[PDB]
RNA sequence: GCAGU
DNA sequence: CGCCGCGTCAGACTGCACAAAACCCTCCCCTTAGGGGAGGGTCAAGGC
DNA sequence: GCCTTGACCCTCCCCTAAGGGGAGGGTTTAGATTGTGGTCTGACGCGGCG
């Protein structure tokens, strides 16, 4: 779990952009078929989001390129 | 009220900032148990239906 | 939580269906305000 | 969806286009069956169906056929919700003036027609005629007529001319007028008018006419011919359960309007006499004007409770209007409330939430988790399960709150730490358990305080509660960068008792292998917590590379500090606990840990500090008995000595030696001396009564008395209360403030008798009433500051500016009040700070001054740093993140998107409830230095200052100033300039009671027009030995020498006119009236001695400084730099003129000579030098000395109020409000731009217009900035939603309507009103996306 | 109106 | 310019208890009969 | 040795038309009637008179 978010704010250079990126990733994990990149230790999707931010596994650029990738793969099914 | 035996000492922060620590023997002996009576009214009216 | 009448029912059905997401609209007090300013002789609007 | 809110006037076509039918009848509903009556105020045919998808005859009942207009009754078949949206209208039989555009001053109908409001109110109350068209007649177009004058005009001119009365006449006048022609005619007669008052009237009329021609408005729309009817679900007529109905006052007012209107149509059909139809038109006008704004014209209409009816304007304005009561704050779902208790077992991020509160606050979460986990088949089954409170819904509730923060709030929310997030821990009580360390943030004690709990629903709301608002992120204050999650009374007392030392304590002198052995000894009872001992301590310091390097040393410690060392994180030194830890030492411990190690170790340290302080205060048994309040045994004899002394002053009064005034003052001073003696004897008895034995020898130590241990900790109390417990409680005041001459010679350990107790209640209730009546003043100041500053967001990273204020330490007279460190800490520098040894930059140009850089600034002796401020930020519509500096709550440079104006307003107005309602002697060593100098040497060897504003600083051996005094004009200075002094000696002396005129240069007397008997009265007196003379008053002169001012000038015995060295203009001394000369003709006085003598706070102060109000008699500052001369006299105002030789000289002033003027006619002045003395007006400072000068003035005068009460507030927060105050400008030269001379424009608009003009070569406008008060600047924003929401809704809405304004929802209040993301914070990215995608 | 913070 | 008259403002949360008449004439609602329609009851044929 | 699709007859329910009565809107009265009823706020800004 998280008691202070200071490690995530050092990777994402703001608190407001941190809130936005973590809300986007937590909405991916909560309503959506996406799976966490860290072991879910009985945490809610907000804390799993912040723990993925803290480890450097997720930021706005990674989220954007992953969206581009899954959208291009879903559009690749031209049949 | 009631003549409670008090001690003026800080006790593990449970009387921090004007809080009161109370022993269980005040709840056992029913010292500050107070009876409260409430009237509740059920008014059968004449509706237009 | 107060005023978005179509929005608070959607919020309840989204909290119940496991989706913590809001779809906020215009608070109904603002529509009351636009209707009360227009009942004076004043034309207040929303532009787009 | 929409990007702006346009306000305008409503055409009758626009009013008929909104409406869904005309309300012809005043019927509300039918009395037998409560169906709404046809053509009425509640009409299902007009306003929509009263039930969902059901016409009022019931012929159509389902949404099978929706949108169907029934033929049996005309009711559409649609939702009943359309009764909240569908307006109606009333066709007024007579045109009726809108009351807002007639009566809210200045009258728009009056300002537009160039007609006084008395004339218009007489025309539209049918008391006079008005000639709407003159024709070939002497009658002009605005010529009012009486009835008989109109009859005479009809005799002489017949049916040629046109004259009318009533609002039909006003409407014909507004309709017949031509706007562009009259606008250009007014511009012509404004170019040829030089009368400033007529120019003001003309420019306001021109701006009104051009605001009409630029918007789509027509003037005659200000006269209502159609009246709108509010939808009936917004003025509802609802049946109460008791059979009775409940209506809004709007139905009564509308029903009155329709009754009078239908009766007017009746009378117009019956061809009634003109008296009756005139009276009916007047009644219809007053009924419509009572509908729109009740009480605005004359007597308010009161119905059926003898209470005034609430009109349409009262719905939207005031503290109970829509804008403040329903749109800016509102009742909120998912919110609970309960009493707060301690719960000292919690971590800093946890609250205790009752299970029965959390089961209701999280009900849909539990319903959804019961549906999901299969434990309930339905939401009805889950609702029944939560209602029965099965054992499984508590496991579900433990699941749904796990990482889900809640916001806890204690109203009044004075600042942003009055709302903090916490993770809930389910407890079984009914009271919330609020962590102790956050109580000081909430201003919450557990004596009955309640707090509201709010649940953040969305993932964004939960992530802001966790990232922005959680109490672990909130350990610094945003007002000053100091810790606010800080230990307090029990904690401080525990840590103080643990960290003290006793002399012969149990287990003294042994040597320990570390803190763990010390804890072992203490818990085993083998050593006391205060035994001075030798502990092997390992401490880590952060090396220059950044890691922790160890060192192990035997520290002379006590057992308790060794124990406390076990909780101190690693990068801190041992000197941080090796002392008796009071409140400030603990706060410094936490601040050091935050700066050195960071937030994550600091929250752990804070919780551990709280636990160990609570624990060792519990083990302390620290208790207050009655013997703890030791009264000094010298109290009775000190009081008897003071009683004897006041008895001797009483016999000196009885023997007439002293007047009752000096008797009263001497009795007061010899009672205050006795009070200070008693207090000093008490504290000297109380602080060191512990004398105890070390190896037999007695030895005094600091007292372990509990009252002293609480006071000395800073846990609770100060010596101001210990003095009332064990000393005496001294002189009390009367209710008016005059202190009673006999004091309370008792304390609270002894009794106060009946009279002493009554005398003390005098001041007790005064303090209580001021507390109860100044919260409503500090809250109003905070509201005004918030609504002036709300829209200031940090919107950039750098504006690249090079301006900034020169920060210096605050030296009030002899002592410093704020060093340079706490004034520049967190700023960015504006220029390269360089060492006193030049040519090597100490701190580079654009550097953020964090604590290491400030340590570098105090290693060297730099005392003036030019830093960047928000008053000098080049960013338009916001502030760059460099001109602000540090975010005081986080400790780094501020982020882009921070709403700094709301933070500044809260940080200023939060301490508002802590506010209320001759010769110089250098104190220590240093080298004196005088500035603004004009100096000569006297006959004796003094140094004589012939200058007005010369100021004497003490430059020390390092260059920094340690005291700064004001030496007056003509004061003799015992030392030179740059001479060392002794601590406590005098440097400058002067005459306090009179102003001397001093000799410029040695010379001889010439009495030029110093006429004896006409300008000179000779006086005689014995004890002087030499006769004197007086230059005459204005009211004592005969005809003569007041017009030719008598002068005393310099000559030689040569007969040569010796003059000033360097110039050849005639040196003079123009002695004004009320002066003294004891010198005869031809006497010789050298340069440096006198020639003649002339005799002479709190919360409202902050509120007056921010409202920028002009003081009673302000200092008259010199406008331009020139030389002094004088014109006309004795019209009540002497005529000063200041002439610069190097330009257009004459600038003349009208100073009234009842003010003692402060400059002579010979010297040259500059802009800002006080011609007369007094409290400076800030407008004059801004005008003459600049923007940084009024900034410095306001921040110094505000911090002066805030530093008396010991309130730390960073100056950023006052500079934000100052920037928002000087936000307008006036055009002095229109330039090649679209502005007019003398109009007030937004300063950012004129700045960017000048920029885009200079980009195309054309020269831009030139302006003069304005200083508005926080109210006059809140109301003058370019956004009418914020201004109408703030206060004076009616004026703002009429100005915005007749101006055809537009509001782009750019600040924070306009986005809170409409329910959008605010443009600051996590809604700043959204608005950048929205304005970069709605722009292209 | 009367209390609580 | 001095002065008088007028408009605007005055903290935030909580509970508690609470608020002339008489006669004519037409029109709408209640009641009841009717009639149409809209299911409901019990079988007659192959198909399953 | 057991399931659809009609088939005919039976039963009740909702809409419609009319008739009685309560309700509700309307019109007219002729001895003389002639002008109605709290004040407990202070500070500040502004704007029109004089
Ligand atoms: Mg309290
Ligand atoms: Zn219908
Ligand atoms: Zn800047």
């Amino acid at each position: 779990a998280r008691v202070t978010v200071q490690d995530a704010v050092e990777k994402i250079g703001n608190r407001f952009d941190l809130v936005l990126v973590a809300a986007r990733r937590a909405r991916q994990m909560q309503v959506g078929g996406k799976d966490p990149l860290v072991p879910e230790e009985n945490d809610k999707t907000t804390v799993i989001a912040l723990r993925e931010i803290e480890e450097g596994l997720i930021n706005n650029q990674i989220l954007d390129v992953r969206e581009r990738q899954e959208q291009q793969e879903q559009e690749a099914a031209e049949l | 009220g009631q003549n409670m035996r008090v001690a003026f000492m800080p006790w593990n922060g449970y009387n921090f900032e004007d809080s009161i620590l109370v022993s269980e023997r005040v709840v056992q002996e029913d010292r500050f148990t107070t009876i409260h009576i409430q009237e509740l009214a059920c008014v059968s009216r004449d509706t237009k239906l | 939580k107060s005023d978005d009448v179509n929005g608070r029912t959607k919020m309840y059905k989204n909290i119940v269906d496991g989706n913590h997401q809001m779809e906020p609209g215009m608070p109904e007090s603002f529509n009351v305000l636009l209707k009360e300013i227009r009942s004076l002789g004043i034309n207040i609007e929303l532009e787009d | 969806e929409f990007d702006a809110i346009k306000i305008a006037l409503a055409s009758p076509d626009m009013i008929r286009s909104w409406s869904f039918g005309e309300v012809k009848k005043p019927e509300t509903i039918n009395y037998r069956t409560f169906k709404p009556e046809r053509d009425g105020l509640f009409c299902a045919r007009i306003f929509g169906p009263v039930k969902d998808y059901e016409c009022l005859c019931g012929k159509y009942k389902r949404l099978k056929h929706r949108g169907v207009i029934c033929e049996k009754c005309g009711v559409e078949v649609t939702q009943t919700k359309v009764r909240r949206e569908r307006m109606g209208h009333i066709e007024l039989a007579s045109p009726t003036a809108h009351i807002w555009f007639l009566k809210s001053l200045p009258s728009r109908i009056g300002l537009l027609l160039d007609m006084p409001l008395r004339d218009i109110e007489r025309v539209l109350y049918f008391e006079s005629y008005v000639v709407i068209e003159g024709g070939m007649t002497n009658l002009e177009r605005q010529q009012i007529l009486t009835e008989e004058q109109y009859l005479d005009a009809l005799e002489e001119f017949g049916d040629e001319f046109d004259a009318k009365m009533g609002a039909e006449a006003i409407q014909a006048l507004l309709k017949s007028m031509d706007l562009e022609q009259e606008c250009e005619q007014l511009r012509e007669e404004l170019n040829e008018t030089n009368s400033e008052t007529k120019r003001k009237k003309l420019t306001k009329r021109i701006k009104l006419l051009e605001a009409f021609v630029q918007s789509g408005n027509k003037p005659e729309w200000m006269i209502l011919t159609v009246l709108p009817v509010l939808p009936p679900d917004l003025r509802p007529l609802v049946p109460l359960d008791g059979g009775r109905f409940a209506t809004s006052d709007l139905n009564d007012l509308y029903r009155r309007v329709i009754n009078r209107n239908n009766r007017l149509k009746r009378l117009l059909d019956l061809a009634a006499p003109d008296i009756i139809v005139r009276n009916e038109k007047r009644m219809l006008q007053e009924a419509v004007d009572a509908l729109l704004d009740n009480g605005r014209r004359g007597r308010a209409i009161t119905g059926s409770n003898k209470r005034p009816l609430k009109s349409l304007a009262d719905m939207i304005k005031g503290k109970q209007g829509r804008f403040r009561q329903n749109l800016l704050g509102k009742r909120v779902d998912y919110s609970g409330r309960s009493v707060i208790t301690v719960g000292p077992y919690l971590r800093l991020h946890q609250c205790g939430l009752p299970k029965k509160m959390a089961l209701e606050l999280f009900k849909p979460f539990i319903y959804g988790k019961l549906e999901l986990r299969g434990l309930a088949t339905t939401i009805k089954a889950a609702k029944k399960m939560v209602e029965r409170e099965e054992a499984v819904v508590w496991d579900i509730l433990d699941e749904v709150i796990r990482e889900h923060p809640v916001l806890l709030n204690r109203a009044p929310t004075l600042h942003r730490l009055g709302i903090q997030a916490f993770e809930p821990v389910l407890i079984e009580g009914k009271a919330i358990q609020l962590h102790p360390l956050v109580c000081a943030a909430y201003n919450a004690d557990f004596d009955g305080d309640q707090m509201a709990v709010h649940v953040p629903l969305t993932l964004e709301a939960q992530l802001e509660a966790r990232a922005l608002m959680m109490s672990t992120n909130n350990i610094l204050s945003p007002a000053n960068g100091e810790p606010i999650i800080v230990p307090s009374q029990d904690v401080v007392l525990g840590l103080y008792y643990m960290t003290r030392d006793c002399v012969n304590a149990k287990g003294e002198g042994m040597v320990l292998t570390g803190p763990k052995e010390a804890e072992r000894l203490y818990r085993s009872g083998l050593a006391s917590l205060h035994a001075r001992v030798k502990v092997r301590i390992t401490e880590y310091e952060k090396d220059a590379n950044g890691e922790l390097v160890a060192k192990t040393s035997l520290k002379d410690t006590t057992v308790g500090r060794a124990i406390l060392w076990m909780i101190v994180p690693k990068g801190l030194p041992y000197s941080i606990v090796n002392q008796a830890l009071g409140k400030k030492a603990i706060s410094k411990m936490l601040n050091t840990c935050y700066r050195i190690l960071g937030l994550k170790p600091t929250v752990i340290f804070a919780d551990q500090i709280m636990y160990t302080g609570f624990a060792y205060a519990a083990r302390s048994g620290a208790s207050v008995g009655i013997d703890d309040m030791v009264i000094p045994e010298k109290k009775h004899e000190i009081i008897s000595e003071a009683e004897a002394e006041v008895a001797e002053i009483q016999e000196q009064f009885q023997s007439g030696l002293v007047t009752a005034g000096e008797r009263y003052n001497k009795v007061i001073d010899i009672w205050a001396a006795a009070n200070d003696r008693v207090s000093k004897a008490m504290m000297d008895n109380l602080q060191t009564e512990t004398v105890i034995n070390r190896d037999g020898q007695e030895e005094k130590q600091v007292s372990f008395n509990s009252i002293y241990m609480m006071a000395d900790s800073g846990a609770r109390g100060s010596a101001a209360q210990i003095r009332q417990l064990a000393g005496m409680r001294g002189l009390m005041a009367k209710p008016d403030g005059s202190i009673i001459e006999t004091p309370i010679t008792a304390n609270f350990r002894e009794g106060l008798n009946v009279l002493q107790y009554f005398i003390s209640t005098h001041g007790a209730r005064k303090g209580l009433a001021d507390t109860a009546l100044k919260t409503a003043n500090s809250g109003y100041l905070t509201r005004r500051l918030v609504d002036v500053a709300q829209d200031l967001v940090v919107t950039e990273d750098d504006c690249g500016t090079h301006e900034g204020i020169m920060m210096t330490p605050v030296i009030e007279g002899g002592d410093v009040k704020e060093p340079l460190r706490d004034r520049v800490l967190g700023r960015v520098t504006a220029e390269d700070v360089l060492k006193p040894g030049t040519a090597d930059i100490l701190v580079p140009r654009n550097t953020l001054l964090h604590e290491q850089w400030c340590d570098l600034l105090e290693e060297n002796s730099v005392d003036a740093v030019k830093v960047r401020s928000v008053v000098s930020c080049d960013t338009d519509f916001g502030v760059c993140a460099h001109c602000y500096g540090r975010d005081l709550a986080r400790g780094h440079i501020i982020n882009k998107g921070e709403a700094i104006g709301v933070i500044a307003a809260q940080s200023i107005g939060e301490p508002g409830t802590q506010l209320t309602m001759s010769s110089i002697q250098v104190k220590n060593k240093g080298s004196i230095k005088l500035s603004n100098v004009k100096s000569v040497v006297n006959s004796s060897g003094k140094l004589v200052i012939t200058s007005r504003n010369t100021e004497l600083k003490l430059i020390d051996e390092f260059g920094r100033t340690k005291e700064s005094y004001k030496v007056p004009y003509g004061a003799v200075l015992a030392k030179g300039d740059g001479e060392q002094v002794a601590g406590g000696e005098t440097v400058a002396n002067w005459d306090p009671h009179t102003m001397p005129v001093i000799t410029e240069v040695s010379g001889f007397v010439r009495f030029t027009d110093m006429i004896d008997g006409q300008t000179i009265t000779r006086q005689t007196d014995e004890l002087t030995g030499l006769s004197s003379l007086v230059v005459l008053d204005s009211a004592e002169r005969t005809a003569g020498g007041k017009d030719l001012r008598p002068a005393l000038k310099i000559v030689d015995a040569q007969g040569n006119d010796v003059l000033i060295p360097g110039t050849d203009m005639p040196a003079q001394y123009f002695l004004p009236g009320k002066a003294i000369v004891q010198l005869e003709d031809g006497v010789q006085i050298s340069s440096g001695d006198t020639l003649a003598r002339i005799p002479q706070g709190g919360l409202p102060r902050v509120a007056d400084l921010f409202e920028a109000r002009r003081p009673k008699e302000p200092a008259i500052l010199a406008e331009i730099s020139g030389i002094v001369s004088f014109g006309k006299e004795t019209k009540g105002k002497r005529r000063l003129v200041i002439t610069p030789v190097d330009g257009s000289d004459p600038y003349e002033e009208m100073i009234p000579k009842w003010r003692q003027l402060n400059v002579f006619e010979g010297e040259r002045v500059e802009r800002g030098d006080v011609i007369s003395d007094g409290p400076e007006a800030p407008h004059d400072i801004l005008r003459l000395r600049g923007v940084h000068a009024v900034t410095r003035y306001i921040v110094n005068e505000v911090q002066d109020v805030y530093r008396l009460q010991g309130v730390k507030i960073n100056d950023k927060h006052i500079e934000v409000i100052v920037r928002q105050m000087l936000r307008k400008a006036t055009i002095v030269n229109a330039g090649s731009s679209d502005f007019l001379e003398g109009e007030q424009v937004e300063y950012s608009r004129v700045k960017i217009a000048n920029r885009e003009l200079e980009a195309n070569g054309k020269v831009g406008a030139t302006y003069s900035r304005d200083l508005l008060g926080i109210t006059k600047a809140s109301l003058a924003t370019e956004s009418f939603i914020s201004a109408a929401s703030f206060q004076e809704t009616t004026r703002v809405l009429t100005e915005a309507a007749v101006a055809g304004k537009r509001d782009e929802l750019r600040g924070l209040k306009e986005n809170v009103i409409v329910g959008r993301l605010i443009p600051a914070g996590t809604g700043y990215a959204y608005h950048q996306d929205r304005m970069r995608r709605r722009a292209a």
